[PDB]
RNA sequence: AGGGCACCACCAGGAGUGGAGCCUGCGGCUUAAUUUGACCAACACGGGGAAACUCACCAGGUCCAGACACAAUAAGGAUUGACAGAUUGAGAGCUCUUUCUUGAUUUUGUGGGUGGUGGUGCAUGGCCGUUCUUAGUUGGUGGAGUGAUUUGUCUGCUUAAUUGCGAUAACGAACGAGACCUUAACCUACUAAAUAGUGGUGCUAGCAUUUGCUGGUUAUCCACUUCUUAGAGGGACUAUCGGUUUCAAGCCGAUGGAAGUUUGAGGCAAUAACAGGUCUGUGAUGCCCUUAGACGUUCUGGGCCGCACGCGCGCUACACUGACGGAGCCAGCGAGUCUAACCUUGGCCGAGAGGUCUUGGUAAUCUUGUGAAACUCCGUCGUGCUGGGGAUAGAGCAUUGUAAUUAUUGCUCUUCAACGAGGAAUUCCUAGUAAGCGCAAGUCAUCAGCUUGCGUUGAUUACGUCCCUGCCCUUUGUACACACC
């Protein structure tokens, strides 16, 4: 459409950026981990892993008829030009992101931390992980903070082998 | 202020009629895009929804993201007057 | 309608080498398979886009730089074939990732 | 009586050499000196919080094992949980 | 339809905001991103701008 | 800060009863918005008509 | 006290800086305001090259963009907007004069929200900087000890490395180092290409001539891949051979090799910290402050640039290893517009800056062989602050922009300052490196003396030490553990 090659895929990956901010802040409340986007002549898909399809579809395709809606009327999309479909991340315990969310609804119901931060630990390393490890940092009923770590197993930190087995 | 009736007539009808709306936070705009008014108008309107139920607003880099709930169908309903559970609007009214 | 050339250009532009040259040796294998005479996939020089930013959010500590890159592979196939059995068999198994364009010529 | 350019023509006690008379200030050959941080390791509140805040905000070490258990408890709920609503039910 | 409530942004830093977060100083502009700095240090990932060298 | 708004009737006219006929002089506009205008200082307040207006009174 | 390590230490040196003039940042002073954070690890830093905007500051003027709930007031009009005059910087109905328009959208109150580049970074998150990219860290079993703990993790030698060899109450491992990834260097071996070239000639065409230099048509050509591109691989492992070493780990020399400095350069980077920086990057955020006479928002103008002065990063020089003139003449990394005006060739006009008519390019296609500058050759000068230097200043012509004054910048003519190599001190640096030289990008409407990268030309000196400085280890002393603040 007469724009560069350049130019296009930076704004392809703002795109993506856009709709993964998007569906953080709105389905974080039924675990949204991920986002893949497939482009196709006169279709694009929406895919949204998330670890439960069923409050991400609603009840009589509510709740994705609505993000169908949405992300179209953003994106000026015309309609039936752009589709969003669910699925359900299998392995929810290697998932970074899941865990993390978990950890935070966790804590926005009032539990301590070393009750929750083990119990994603150890529910994270039964579930077939290398290692584990949570970090906790800010103020609990002092006013001076700290950070306190919570590691099971073996991880690695340095090198290509992080971009590659380590999902933070 | 004076968002005179006919301009908020025709946010809450597109509102029914699409079931969502996006505005762009964008003050000053002063003509949103599918609605035939102004942002400032649209955005007003949707928080003076929102503070009473009816709509929930999302955020999200600048675009202001307004879905109707069930609160909202009955009241928009019994506002615009349309007929009396023929018409969800829009969800779901074409797809089954 | 009987065995007519088109004298196409398909234009693979990706991120991803690995897909990219799958979907143009796809290309060429059915190309290949189906004895249309081609140009094989000429390869553009990869484009880096570099994005040099300080490292800090305020202005605070040693003047640490960081370099990012997007890496852009470009390829392109030419073909003369028949374009109604081409397309018969080219809008299935629709690639993701990579960013194809099919431009008709009569050069 | 105006003022402006017209009085700043004719103001006296302005201009470069009649600020060359006036030596300068020994407030201009200073640094600022450290900017308080020769006690920074003190804590100027002067709250050295009680060790009961810090025990019900972190977790104590006489509740470590009470901690570790239910949370030992609830990983095994969460691994029941997904184990039995894949393909059942 | 008041007359006074706006001045010329056609050019220049206020004619220009950061497309997540509308700040006006750091703005990155090459390849038409429009975001600033800090924000392109967070999203960079996820657009596809890596470290390799 | 704005006007009272005093509890006016139809104004500007005289009556339709008073010896014996109706009184309404000022015949008619191609002004819809037929009306009599204000009337401050030799000037009328034109609303209906965007750029042309030329009867001054 | 001992032992190590490192051009952010020194040695041997190079190039400087510190002196001069400008440029920019900081302090101070001044101011209506000169917004502010930061004091090795602040000070060309906040991507911070601010005319407006940015903007946080100053002098003024609007608007509500005060949701929602409740109570009053409304339909006999709650309220809204306005021509013209006064008013005002204002073509703000801001507010009056006046009388029109308007129609449970408000207004007035009380709660409650909302906004804030307002405070607190010493309430915080995230990110970053630093210790420190130094080599450091940990557990299993065994030994020691009532125990806290300790040994492993070490005298020596070695390495860039807690890298190994060895020694050995330890043995066998893990994180960090290394491996890894990216980039650079080689491939006449493969796969290829009118968006890269080359050779011919189906084709033709010139100029000197009798083949040298060229210009042009890829079903209105044929072929190839050396050069270029990028896929798949190969390649180096310190090979081989001497010497030296506890015949170890390794180190040095030679030969071969594209490569024998971890092959060059990065990215990533442990245990833990710091009251390090950032609340002014964020619709990250607790609390507090403010909220209609606003600390919200907008508009106008000013300021951030103000100048007795102190300091830091730089640019330009002090010339002949040069300046000027002409001529020669060569890169690499980028970037670019219709999802609206970007990079601009060519032609014409102008001394120039620039204008204009066209063109090509959404880009290995066109700008662009980015014909860059230093450099080279031939001349002019001739040791004189000189034809070195170009500060300061006058006049004029242009461009960007709504707007150039406090000169935005560019050009032309004139003016022609300090400065003759810089005390005390101090910085960076070991090979395609220092230094010199420019170019592109970033910010950008305009503005580069800045940064990020790129290539062009390319040395001297060492291949060491612990003397200085900083860091690390061990031993040691401790009445310290909030840990010498
Ligand atoms: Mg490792
Ligand atoms: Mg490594
Ligand atoms: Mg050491
Ligand atoms: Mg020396
Ligand atoms: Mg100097
Ligand atoms: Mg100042
Ligand atoms: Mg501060
Ligand atoms: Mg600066
Ligand atoms: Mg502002
Ligand atoms: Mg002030
Ligand atoms: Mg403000
Ligand atoms: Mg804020
Ligand atoms: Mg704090
Ligand atoms: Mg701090
Ligand atoms: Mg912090
Ligand atoms: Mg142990
Ligand atoms: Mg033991
Ligand atoms: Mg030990
Ligand atoms: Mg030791
Ligand atoms: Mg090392
Ligand atoms: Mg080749
Ligand atoms: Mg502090
Ligand atoms: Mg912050
Ligand atoms: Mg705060
Ligand atoms: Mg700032
Ligand atoms: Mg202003
Ligand atoms: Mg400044
Ligand atoms: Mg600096
Ligand atoms: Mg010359
Ligand atoms: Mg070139
Ligand atoms: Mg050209
Ligand atoms: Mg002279
Ligand atoms: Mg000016
Ligand atoms: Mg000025
Ligand atoms: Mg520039
Ligand atoms: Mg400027
Ligand atoms: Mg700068
Ligand atoms: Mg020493
Ligand atoms: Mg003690």
């Amino acid at each position: 459409a007469l724009i560069s090659k350049k130019r296009k895929l930076v704004a392809d990956g703002v795109f993506y950026a856009e709709l993964n901010e998007f569906f953080t802040r709105e389905l974080a409340e039924e675990g949204y981990s991920g986002v893949e986007v497939r482009v196709t002549p006169t279709k694009t898909e929406v895919i949204i892993r998330a670890t439960r399809t069923q409050d991400v579809l609603g009840e009589n395709g509510r709740r994705i008829n609505e993000l169908t809606l949405l992300v179209q009327k953003r994106f000026k999309y015309a309609p039936g030009t752009i589709v969003l479909y669910a699925e359900r991340v299998q392995d929810r315990g290697l998932s970074a992101v899941a865990q993390a969310e978990s950890m935070k609804f966790k804590l926005l119901n009032g539990l301590a931390i070393r009750r929750a931060a083990y119990g994603v630990v150890r529910y994270v390393m039964e579930s077939g992980a290398k290692g584990c490890e949570v970090v906790v940092s800010g103020k609990l009923r002092a006013a001076r903070a700290k950070a306190m770590k919570f590691a099971d197993g073996f991880l690695i930190h340095s090198g290509q082998p992080v971009n590659d087995f380590i999902d933070t | 202020m004076l968002m005179p009736k006919e301009d908020r007539n025709k946010i809450h009808q597109y509102l029914f009629q699409e079931g969502v709306v996006v505005a762009k936070k964008d003050f000053n705009q002063a003509k949103h895009e599918e609605i035939d008014t102004k942002n400032l108008y649209v955005i007003k309107a949707l928080q003076s929804l929102t503070s009473k139920g009816y709509v929930k607003t999302q955020f999200s880099w600048q675009y202001y993201y307004y879905t109707l709930t069930e609160e909202g169908v009955e009241y928009l309903r019994e506002y615009l007057n349309l007929p009396e559970h023929i018409v969800p609007g829009t969800y779901i009214q074409e797809r089954n | 309608q009987q065995q007519q050339i088109i004298k196409i250009r398909i234009t693979l532009t990706s991120t991803k080498v690995k897909q990219l040259e799958n979907v143009s040796s796809n290309i060429v294998k059915n190309a290949e398979q189906h004895n249309l005479v081609k140009k094989g996939p000429v390869r553009l020089p990869t484009k880096v886009l570099k994005i040099s930013t300080r490292k800090t959010p305020n202005g605070e500590g040693s003047k640490t730089w960081e370099t990012y890159e997007m890496r852009i592979h470009k390829r392109y196939i030419d073909l003369e074939a028949p374009v109604q059995i081409v397309k018969r068999i080219t809008q299935i198994t629709i690639e993701p990732g990579v960013d194809v364009e099919v431009v008709v010529a009569s050069n | 009586r105006p003022s402006g350019n017209e009085g700043a023509i004719r103001d006296k006690t302005a201009g470069r050499r009649n600020n060359r008379s006036k030596d300068v200030t020994d407030s201009a050959t200073t640094k600022k000196s450290n900017t308080r941080r020769a006690t920074d390791r003190h804590s100027r509140t002067g709250k050295t919080d009680t060790k009961k805040k810090v025990n019900q905000g972190w977790g104590d070490d006489k509740k470590e094992l009470s901690a570790e258990k239910e949370a030992q408890a609830d990983a095994a709920a969460e691994i029941a949980e997904d184990a039995a609503e894949a393909e059942d039910a | 339809e008041n007359v006074w409530f706006s001045h010329p942004r056609r050019y220049g830093k206020g004619s220009r905001q950061c497309r997540v977060c509308s700040s006006h100083t750091g703005l990155i502009r090459k390849y038409g991103l429009n975001i600033c700095r800090q924000c392109f240090r967070e999203k960079a990932n996820d657009i596809g701008f890596n470290k390799f060298r | 800060h704005k006007h009272k708004a005093v509890k006016l009737a139809v104004l500007s006219y005289y009556k339709v009863d008073a010896e014996g006929k109706v009184t309404k002089l000022r015949r008619e506009c191609s002004n819809p918005t037929g009306v009599f205008l204000a009337n401050h200082k030799d000037r009328l307040y034109c609303g209906k008509c965007h750029s042309v207006y030329k009867v001054n009174a």
